[PDB]
RNA sequence: CUCGAUGUUGGAUCAGGACAUCCCGAUGGUGCAGCCGCUAUUAAAGGUUCGUUUGUUCAACGAUUAAAGUCCUACGUGAUCU
C-alpha cells in the first residue's frame, strides 16, 4: 500500500474486484483488495470508487479498472500474484496519467 | 563521497552496493551519507 | 640460554596403540639395537657431536650395533634427533665360527648368516 | 500467536554506593626513586592473576600483553561512566594504578653517562587477564556496545566478555585440542627436544606451547 | 637484536617457522557432510 | 511454470496467466537420502563451469539464477553454482541465455576476448601496473576459491592465482 | 645407457617404454583393488638370497 | 623498487621467508623417524 | 651534541668470593 | 664503506623523477541560491613571475599572476662556472 500511496489512483475512475471466496484461486486477487482498499491508497483520490464484488458462481475472479481516460484494464488473477497485478496496474497508472496531461 | 575503510549506514534510506569492484553507500534522501570504501 | 636438554621418562614408555604400530614385544625386548647417523652434528652443541664420536657414528648412514641396556640407551637419548634406531634380528640364530664369514645385514635389519647370492628356488 | 519468553528478572541484583569507576592517579602517592629494570616478562605469557570474575558479571579480556598508561585509564574511566546507566549499573578496576616507573633520557643525547630519570608510570597487563569488570541489572547486549569501544582503543588485543562466552570460550579451545587430527603438536615436538627443537626455541616455550610470542596471544593455536 | 619482548610481531627462526607449519590445527572432517543427511 | 500474456484489444487491456508443460526430476536419483539435487545424485564436488548442461537447469530464461528456495539447492551448492554460471557466461558457454534487450536496441560492435575461469567482471579489474617483489607479487586470480573443494584428479591442487 | 638406447636401439627402447607402461598400469590396478586380485604378472619380484 | 632495508636475512626487518610443501614434508618424515626412535628406546 | 649526565653508583666492582 | 682525500653553504647552467596537485581538466559532498569558497575522488600531458634588504636557504616587503606547489635526485649538478 505504501508503494501504491505513493503513486496514488488520480487517473483511476473506478476499480472493481470480483471474486468467489469459496473457491481456492482467489488468494491473490483478495490480497489485492487488502492492499487497494487501504485508507492511504483510498486516501490518494476519493473520487475513484474501490468496489468488491463477490460472488458464488464458480467463476474466476476478475480486477476491473476504469480509468479516467475511458480505457480499461483487466487482470484476471486466477495465475496471477498479487505483486504482478499491483506492478502491472502501476505501470497503468504511470501511463495513462501522463496520457491526459 | 567521503572514502571509508568501515562503510556505515546512517539512515534508513542508505543501501549498501557493490560498484566497480568496491563498495558504497548511495543515500538519496540525505546524498552527505554516500560512501566509497578505501 | 641455550642448555642440555631433560628428557621427561613419560616420553620413553611406550603405549599399547604403540606396540601395534611398530610390532615391537614388551616382555621379549629386543637385545642389540642397529644405530645409523642419518643428521650432521655441525651446528648442534659439542656434546652432541662428542656423544657421536663415542658412539662409533662418525660416518653416516653406516649402520653400527650397541647393546639395548640403559647406560648405552642414556647416550641415545641424546642423540636421538640425529640417529636412525631399529633392532637388529636375528631370524637363523647368532652367527657361529663356521659362517662368521658369510654373513650379511639386510636393510630390513635382520642379519642373515647365509649369504648365497641365487635367486630362490621356491 | 508470535510465543513470548520470560524473561530475567534482576530484582536479587544490588548496587553499590559509588557504581562509576574512581580516578587513576598518574603516579603513585610517595613517588618512587629507586629506578627499576626493564622486566619485559611481565607483560609475556599467560596472566595467573585477574582471570575469574568476582563481583560484576561483564568484563574487557586482554588478548595480548601491554602496558596501560594514566592516558589509557582516563579513556577507560570517561568512555565506561558515560556510556553506563548509574542506577542499574556498576563497575569496578581490575588493575592496579600505574606503580612500574619508566625512565627517560632527556632528547638530543647519546648514549651512555648512566640511567635515564622516571618519566611516567604504568601498569604491565598480561594475556588472559580481565581489565574492567561491570555488573547490575543489565544484559550483555547493553554493555557490550561500549565496552567493545573501549577494548579497541587499549595498546592490546581485547575484547568485551561475560560469564557465559568466557567460558565458552575456554571450553571450545579445551574441544579443538581433543579433537585435533594433527598426530604433531608443538608441546610434544617441544617438551621431548625432537629433531633438536630446543636449539630454536625459548625455556619458556615448554610452558606456552606455541601459543605466545613476545606480547602476542595467538588463540587458533592448539 | 631486538628483545624477546617487541613492539612488532618479530621474525621467527625458519626452523621455527616451519615448526608452526607442521602443528596446526586440523579439524574432524565427516565422511559426509551433515547437512546433506537427513 | 506459468506464462504471463498481456493483450491490449482497443481500449481495453486483459493481464492473464497460464500454466505452461513443467519438467518432472528424473526417477530414482541414485542418493534419495540427499537434501538438495547436487547430492541426491552425487554431484558434490564434481561439477565445473563448464558442466552448462548442469548450470543450465538452475537459471531463468536470460541467464540470471533462480532463487535457493524455489531449486531446493542448499546454501553452499547454490553459491557454487552461482558463481559456475557467472564464469559460464563470461566464457561464452550460454549463448541462448543473454540478456533481455529493448525494442530499438542494437548493441554497438565490441572487441572480442577469449577467456574463461574468469572470476571478476572485466570492467572493474584494475592492470596490475606494479607486480612487487617475490616475496609480496600481486596475483591474477584464476578460478573461483567456492570449488577449491573439487575433487582433484592430479597431485597438484588447484591454482587459483597466477 | 637408456640415453645411448633412445639413440641408437629405437626399438629396444620402446619396448622398455612398453614395460615401464605396462608395471605403471599394474600398479594402478593393484592399488584399486582390495586385495582380492593376485600381483601383477610384471610386478612379480625374483628374490634373491 | 622492493628493497629490503639492510641485509636481507638479519637484524628487525627481514625479507620473509615463506613454508613451501616440500618442507613441511621433510620435516614430518624426520619427525616419524624420531617417534620411533622414542619407541625402541622405551624396553 | 648536548653534554650527558653521569653515573651516581660508584663501587660495586668485587670479584666473586669463589 | 671512504682519512696513500668520496671537495664542504647559497647562486648560475641544465634539469631526471615522485604525486602527498599550487594552476589548468573530470567528478561526489556542502551549513553548495548566484558570485566566491570549504572538503573529498580522479588527473603528473602542460605550466608554476619580476623586484628592494640579506652570503643566505628562509623571512619580510613592493608589484604581478590561471598559479607563483610539496619533495627526491651525494640536502641533483664546482674534471661546466661562481
Ligand atoms: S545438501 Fe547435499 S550438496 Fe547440498
Ligand atoms: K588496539
Ligand atoms: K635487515
Ligand atoms: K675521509
Ligand atoms: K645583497
Ligand atoms: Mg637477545
Ligand atoms: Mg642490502
Ligand atoms: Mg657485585
Ligand atoms: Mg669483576
Ligand atoms: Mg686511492
Ligand atoms: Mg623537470
Ligand atoms: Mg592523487
Ligand atoms: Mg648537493
Ligand atoms: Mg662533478
Ligand atoms: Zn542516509
Amino acid at each position: 500500500a505504501a508503494a501504491l500511496a505513493r503513486l496514488g489512483l488520480r487517473p483511476v475512475k473506478q476499480v472493481r474486484v470480483q471474486f468467489c471466496p469459496f473457491e481456492k484461486n482467489v488468494e491473490s486477487t483478495r490480497t489485492f483488495l487488502q492492499t487497494v482498499s487501504s485508507e492511504k491508497v483510498r486516501s490518494t483520490n476519493l473520487n475513484c470508487s474501490v468496489i468488491a464484488d463477490v460472488r458464488h458462481d464458480g467463476s474466476e475472479p476478475c480486477v476491473d479498472v476504469l480509468f479516467g481516460d475511458g480505457h480499461r484494464l483487466i487482470m484476471r488473477g486466477a495465475h496471477l500474484t498479487a505483486l504482478e497485478m499491483l506492478t502491472a496496474f502501476a505501470s497503468h497508472i504511470r501511463a495513462r496519467d501522463a496520457a491526459g496531461s | 563521497f567521503k572514502n571509508k575503510t568501515v562503510l556505515k549506514k546512517r539512515c534508513k534510506d542508505c543501501y549498501l552496493v557493490k560498484r566497480r569492484g568496491r563498495w558504497y553507500v548511495y543515500c538519496k534522501t540525505h546524498p552527505r551519507h554516500k560512501q566509497r570504501q578505501m | 640460554k641455550f642448555t642440555r636438554s631433560r628428557i621427561p621418562e613419560k616420553v620413553f614408555q611406550a603405549s599399547p596403540e604403540d606396540h601395534e604400530k611398530y610390532g615391537g614385544d614388551p616382555q621379549n625386548p629386543h637385545k642389540l639395537h642397529i644405530v645409523t647417523r642419518i643428521k650432521s652434528t655441525r651446528r648442534r652443541p659439542y656434546w652432541e657431536k662428542d656423544i657421536i664420536k663415542m658412539l662409533g657414528l662418525e660416518k653416516a648412514h653406516t649402520p653400527q650395533v650397541h647393546k639395548n641396556i640403559p647406560s648405552v640407551n642414556a647416550k641415545l637419548k641424546v642423540v636421538k634427533h640425529l640417529i636412525r634406531i631399529k633392532p637388529l634380528k636375528l631370524p637363523q640364530g647368532l652367527p657361529a665360527e663356521e659362517n662368521m664369514s658369510n654373513t650379511c645385514l639386510k636393510s630390513t635389519g635382520e642379519l642373515v648368516v647365509q649369504w648365497h647370492l641365487k635367486p630362490v628356488e621356491q | 500467536v508470535k510465543t513470548l519468553l520470560p524473561v530475567p528478572s534482576f530484582e536479587d541484583v544490588s548496587i553499590p554506593e559509588k557504581p562509576k569507576l574512581r580516578f587513576i592517579e598518574r603516579a603513585p602517592l610517595v613517588p618512587k626513586v629507586r629506578r627499576e629494570p626493564k622486566n619485559l616478562s611481565d607483560i609475556r605469557g599467560p596472566s595467573t592473576e585477574a582471570t575469574e570474575f568476582t563481583e560484576g558479571n561483564f568484563a574487557i579480556l586482554a588478548l595480548g600483553g601491554g602496558y596501560l598508561h594514566w592516558g589509557h585509564f582516563e579513556m577507560m574511566r570517561l568512555t565506561i561512566n558515560r556510556s553506563m546507566d548509574p542506577k542499574n549499573m556498576f563497575a569496578i578496576w581490575r588493575v592496579p594504578a600505574p606503580f612500574k616507573p619508566i625512565t627517560r633520557k632527556s632528547v638530543g643525547h647519546r648514549m651512555g653517562g648512566g640511567k635515564g630519570a622516571i618519566d611516567h608510570y604504568v601498569t604491565p597487563v598480561k594475556a588472559g587477564r580481565l581489565v574492567v569488570e561491570m555488573g547490575g541489572r543489565c544484559e550483555f547486549e547493553e554493555v557490550q556496545g561500549f565496552l567493545d569501544q573501549v577494548a579497541h582503543k587499549l595498546p592490546f588485543a581485547a575484547k568485551a566478555v561475560s560469564r557465559g562466552t568466557l567460558e565458552k570460550m575456554r571450553k571450545d579451545q579445551e574441544e579443538r585440542e581433543r579433537n585435533n587430527q594433527n598426530p604433531w603438536t608443538f608441546e610434544r615436538i617441544a617438551t621431548a627436544n625432537m629433531l633438536g627443537i630446543r636449539k630454536v626455541l625459548s625455556p619458556y616455550d615448554l610452558t606456552h606451547k606455541g601459543k605466545y610470542w613476545g606480547k602476542f596471544y595467538m588463540p587458533k593455536r592448539v | 637484536g631486538s628483545k624477546a619482548v617487541t613492539r612488532h610481531r618479530r621474525v621467527m627462526h625458519f626452523q621455527r617457522q616451519k615448526l608452526m607449519a607442521v602443528t596446526e590445527y586440523i579439524p574432524p572432517k565427516p565422511a559426509i557432510h551433515p547437512s546433506c543427511l537427513p | 511454470f506459468r506464462e504471463v500474456v498481456e493483450t491490449q484489444e482497443g481500449k481495453t487491456t486483459i493481464i492473464e496467466g497460464r500454466i505452461t508443460a513443467t519438467p518432472k526430476e528424473s526417477p530414482n536419483p541414485p542418493n534419495p537420502s540427499g537434501q538438495c539435487p547436487i547430492c541426491r545424485w552425487n554431484l558434490k564436488h564434481k561439477y565445473n563451469y563448464d558442466d552448462v548442461l548442469l548450470l543450465s537447469q538452475f537459471i531463468r530464461p536470460h541467464g540470471g539464477m533462480l532463487p535457493r528456495k524455489i531449486t531446493g539447492l542448499c546454501q553452499e551448492e547454490h553459491r557454487k553454482i552461482e558463481e559456475c554460471v557467472k564464469m559460464a557466461h563470461r566464457a561464452g558457454l550460454l549463448p541462448n541465455h543473454r540478456p533481455r534487450l529493448p525494442e530499438g536496441v542494437v548493441p554497438k560492435s565490441k572487441p572480442q576476448l577469449n577467456r574463461y575461469l574468469t572470476r571478476w567482471a572485466p570492467g572493474s579489474v584494475k592492470p596490475i601496473y606494479k607486480k612487487g617483489p617475490r616475496w609480496n607479487r600481486v596475483r591474477m586470480p584464476v578460478g573461483s576459491p567456492l570449488l577449491r573443494d573439487n575433487v582433484c584428479y592430479s597431485r597438484t591442487p588447484w591454482k587459483l592465482y597466477h | 645407457v637408456l640415453a645411448d638406447l633412445a639413440i641408437y636401439e629405437p626399438k629396444t627402447f620402446k619396448s622398455l617404454a612398453a614395460l615401464a607402461s605396462r608395471r605403471r598400469h599394474e600398479g594402478f590396478a593393484a592399488a584399486l583393488g582390495d586385495g582380492k586380485e593376485p600381483e601383477g604378472i610384471f610386478s612379480r619380484v625374483v628374490q634373491y638370497h | 623498487r622492493g628493497r629490503i632495508p639492510g641485509r636481507q636475512w638479519i637484524g628487525k626487518h627481514r625479507r620473509p621467508r615463506f613454508v613451501s610443501l616440500r618442507a613441511k614434508q621433510n620435516m614430518i618424515r624426520r619427525l616419524e623417524i624420531e617417534a620411533e626412535n622414542h619407541y625402541w628406546l622405551s624396553m | 651534541k648536548k653534554s650527558g649526565g653521569s653515573s651516581k653508583n660508584l663501587g660495586g666492582k668485587s670479584s666473586g668470593r669463589r
